[PDB]
Formats: structure tokens, C-alpha cells, sequence
């Protein structure tokens, strides 16, 4: 009754069965943040939040219209006082 | 994981409607032609 | 028995005849 | 549209099957004192034979109103066994009015 | 109120209406020889049925010798087959590509739609026919009650009968 | 101790007179 030769239904695209990380060629990414690398052993040591991306810089992260001339003189003469 | 469980849902699909097709075939082979042209519609 | 299916009880509704015309014919039998 | 009279008295005489609306009915002292409700009761005995009879939707009010026929020469009093005996004599009535139709 | 108030012209019919009602009709009759209220004593004459014996109620309208069907069968049965390819071919779009699988839900069940549909012309050609079963049913039943009839009294005459025999040889 | 309890004296046939009037909406 609804057998239509007429309607032809398509693969979708892209297909879950293959890779599809490599579809794209999009496994240099998924390879520097994987979570072990090709022998098993942890690469590196893992962690939440932005904290580290900043300690190469100097500092002791412990804990995480307008006259600019006129404000600089006025600071300049509050710390001459 | 998500990825997991849709590969293993469409492998169990495939073979459910494999063996649904089989057995239609097996029983009523009157409508087997119709049944490959399913097969045709969906794959 | 929880659920009120509209139209098929054992005895005649309440709520049907409130929903009758014959409530609103009573309200205007003055214009009858 | 205004709704004949046909469309009323079919309503009321179904309506007369609840026996919350007998007991409502016969709560107030007037309904049963005037004669012309009486009347209209008795007036309505005729829908018993067809084709008037097809045109019923709940048969159970065909004895009720019969049984209000009944009483007016049984008596207001019995108004408060109205609800025990209709639930106790449902079965026998139910019968009764099945072989009055179903043979 | 929860009960709406009794008809007006219920109040209307005395006892005296009631006795008084002949004479009116005759008298209407008579000069006879929807209808107008110009007296209070219209209603009890009987309403008469309307021309186009319908009524109508809540939105809904109402109106011998019991006092191809294989068209019908080949049909119900082809689309009950129909209804399985479908069913099938319903699953493997949800296994293939369901996200347009409600495109064909509803096409099947237009088809069970249909079977519903032959299944309601198909009442008053079963409901009918349920007086016919228990035809059938009382028929054997009488035939069992009467079988048993002419069976105990053969057996009672046969009794009497050798009765007879027996005090015939004893005498 | 308690010389006699009491008859129980139910009357479920008695049909109440509850006033029902605002049901309409």
C-alpha cells in the first residue's frame, strides 16, 4: 500500500558507523588531549580550570571623553603630597 | 560513551531488522519481494 | 474510575446536563 | 435555538433516573403538595410504548417514574429509604426490565 | 442552582385541566375542522413528530425477517499484511534513519484507521447477529429440556409396564 | 464497673439536609 519505488530515502550524512573523527581529518587535536596515549600510560597530569596556563608568568597566583593627562597629573600630585 | 552506545544501538537495529526481514521472507514468501525493496528503501 | 471519560456513564451526568440546553431554556423560559 | 418541547420532557424524564435529583425533588414540601406535578407525572406515562420508547437513552428511569406512579398511593415519607431501597432492589428491577426488552 | 428548576408548564395542569382536557380536544377538534400557545391547555395534546424525524441534543443528531462479504475478507486480509510490511518497513526507518520515522506513523495507522472503520460498517451487519447466538443457545437448550421430557416418561411407562408383567406372572 | 454499654443507635437512613447551591460555575 505505502511501497513507493518512487521514494527513495539517502545515507545520512556523515555516517555514525565510520570514523568519524577521521572524517575530517580531525585527529591531531583528539590525539594532544587524549586521555592516554598509544602505550596506555597517562601522559599528563589532569586538572579543572586555567589556573596553570598563567604560573610561567611572574607572580603568586595563591588564590583565584575621558583625559588621561589630567587623571595623571591629578596622580601625580596626590602622591607628591 | 555516547558514541558507544549509538554504534551498539545501530549494530542491535541491523540485525533486528535482518532477522525481521528473514523470517517475513521465511513465512510469507508472497511479500519477500516487497521486503528487499524495504531493505532498498532504508539502506 | 480516576479517569472522567465525556459521554459514556451508567447513569446521566451531572456535568451533561449542566452542559444541556435545557439549563439555559429553563434560564430563559421567560422567553419561552 | 429555542428547543422544542419534545427535547425538554425527553431530558427530564432521563434526569428522573438520578436519585440524587428524586431526592432533591421530594426535599421541598410544594413539589409534592401541588397536584400539578402529580399531573405531569402521570402525563408522562405515555412514553412507555413505542415509537416513543426508542427514543429513550437511560431505560432505568422508565420503572422510576413508575415507582413514582407508586407513590402517590404509598404515602414525605420513605424519602429517606429512597437511596437504600433503589440500591438494594437495583438488581431485581434490572431484571425485570430486561425481560421486559431483551425477550 | 445544582438542579435546574422543574418545566414551566408543569404548574400549569390542574386536576380540573386534566377533567376539562376532553371537552377541550374535542372543541380543538372541532374548530380545526410549531403550534401556537393561545391556551393553557395545549400541552397535553401530544406533540407531534417532526417532518424530518430527527432531533438534535448536546451537538450530536439522531434520526426484517429477525423480528461480496469475501470482498471484504480478501480485503481485510491483504491489509493486514500491508499493515506488517509497513510495520517492518516503520522499523528499519527508525533503525536507519528515524528522524523522519513519524512520516509513515500516522500512514499506518490511517491503515488501522481503515480496519477500525470496516470494523464499525461491520456493526450493524455483528450486533444484529448477537440475537442469533442466542437463538441457537435457548433452541438447545428447550430441545435438551424437552429430550429429557419424553426420556423420563418412556422410563416411568417402561417401569409400569414391567410392573405389569410381574404381577401378571404372579397371578 | 459499667453496668451496661449502650445500644448502638446508628441511624444511616437518615437522609441528612445538606443545602447544595453553588455548584454552577
Amino acid at each position: 500500500y505505502y511501497v513507493d519505488p518512487e521514494t527513495t530515502y539517502t545515507y545520512q550524512q556523515p555516517n555514525p558507523l565510520q570514523d568519524l573523527i577521521s572524517v575530517y581529518g580531525l585527529d591531531d587535536i583528539s590525539r594532544q588531549v587524549a586521555r592516554t596515549n598509544l602505550d596506555g600510560t597517562k601522559a599528563v597530569k589532569l586538572r579543572k580550570s586555567y589556573k596553570n596556563q598563567i604560573a610561567d608568568l611572574s607572580g603568586k597566583f595563591s588564590t583565584i571623553n575621558f583625559d588621561w593627562d589630567l587623571c595623571s597629573s591629578v596622580l601625580s600630585q596626590f602622591e607628591r603630597s | 560513551r555516547s558514541n558507544q552506545y549509538q554504534r551498539g544501538k545501530m549494530h542491535g537495529l541491523k540485525q533486528l531488522r535482518d532477522s525481521l526481514a528473514d523470517k517475513i521472507v521465511d513465512e510469507f514468501p508472497e511479500l519477500k519481494e516487497p521486503v528487499e525493496d524495504i531493505i532498498k528503501r532504508t539502506s | 474510575k480516576g479517569a472522567v471519560g465525556p459521554n459514556n456513564f451508567i447513569w446521566p451526568a451531572e456535568d451533561a446536563l449542566r452542559r444541556g440546553m435545557l439549563a439555559m431554556a429553563s434560564l430563559h423560559s421567560k422567553e419561552l | 435555538p429555542l428547543p422544542t418541547r419534545f427535547e425538554v420532557e425527553l431530558e427530564f424524564i432521563q434526569s428522573l433516573a438520578n436519585i440524587q435529583y428524586v431526592t432533591y425533588l421530594l426535599t421541598q414540601q410544594q413539589i409534592w403538595k401541588s397536584p400539578n406535578f402529580k399531573n405531569y407525572l402521570k402525563y408522562l406515562e405515555y412514553w412507555c410504548n413505542p415509537p416513543y420508547s426508542q427514543c429513550i437513552v437511560y431505560p432505568n428511569c422508565l420503572f422510576i417514574l413508575k415507582l413514582l406512579n407508586g407513590f402517590m398511593e404509598s404515602a414525605l415519607e420513605g424519602l429517606d429509604e429512597l437511596p437504600k431501597i433503589i440500591q438494594l432492589q437495583g438488581p431485581q428491577w434490572m431484571n425485570e426490565m430486561v425481560e421486559r426488552w431483551a425477550n | 442552582s445544582l438542579y435546574p428548576p422543574p418545566p414551566p408548564y408543569v404548574k400549569f395542569f390542574t386536576q380540573s385541566n386534566l377533567e376539562k382536557l376532553p371537552k377541550y380536544k374535542e372543541k380543538k377538534a372541532a374548530s380545526a375542522k410549531e403550534e401556537e400557545i393561545t391556551c393553557a391547555l395545549d400541552y397535553l395534546i401530544p406533540p407531534p413528530m417532526p417532518k424530518n424525524q430527527q432531533y438534535r441534543a448536546f451537538g450530536s443528531i439522531w434520526q426484517e425477517n429477525e423480528s461480496n462479504y469475501q470482498y471484504k475478507i480478501q480485503e481485510l486480509r491483504k491489509l493486514l499484511k500491508s499493515l506488517l510490511l509497513n510495520y517492518l518497513e516503520l522499523i528499519g526507518v527508525l533503525s536507519i534513519n528515524p528522524d523522519m520515522y513519524e512520516r509513515k506513523v500516522e500512514n499506518i495507522r490511517t491503515i488501522l484507521v481503515n480496519i477500525h472503520h470496516l470494523l464499525n460498517e461491520y456493526r450493524p451487519h455483528q450486533s444484529r447477529e448477537s440475537l442469533i447466538m442466542l437463538l441457537e443457545e435457548q433452541l438447545e437448550y428447550k430441545r435438551g429440556e424437552i429430550r429429557e421430557i419424553e426420556q423420563v416418561c418412556k422410563q416411568v411407562h417402561d417401569k409400569l409396564t414391567s410392573i405389569q408383567d410381574t404381577l401378571r406372572t404372579g397371578s | 464497673p459499667s453496668y451496661s454499654p449502650t445500644s448502638p443507635s446508628y441511624s444511616p437512613t437518615s437522609p441528612s439536609y445538606s443545602p447544595t447551591s453553588p455548584s454552577y460555575s
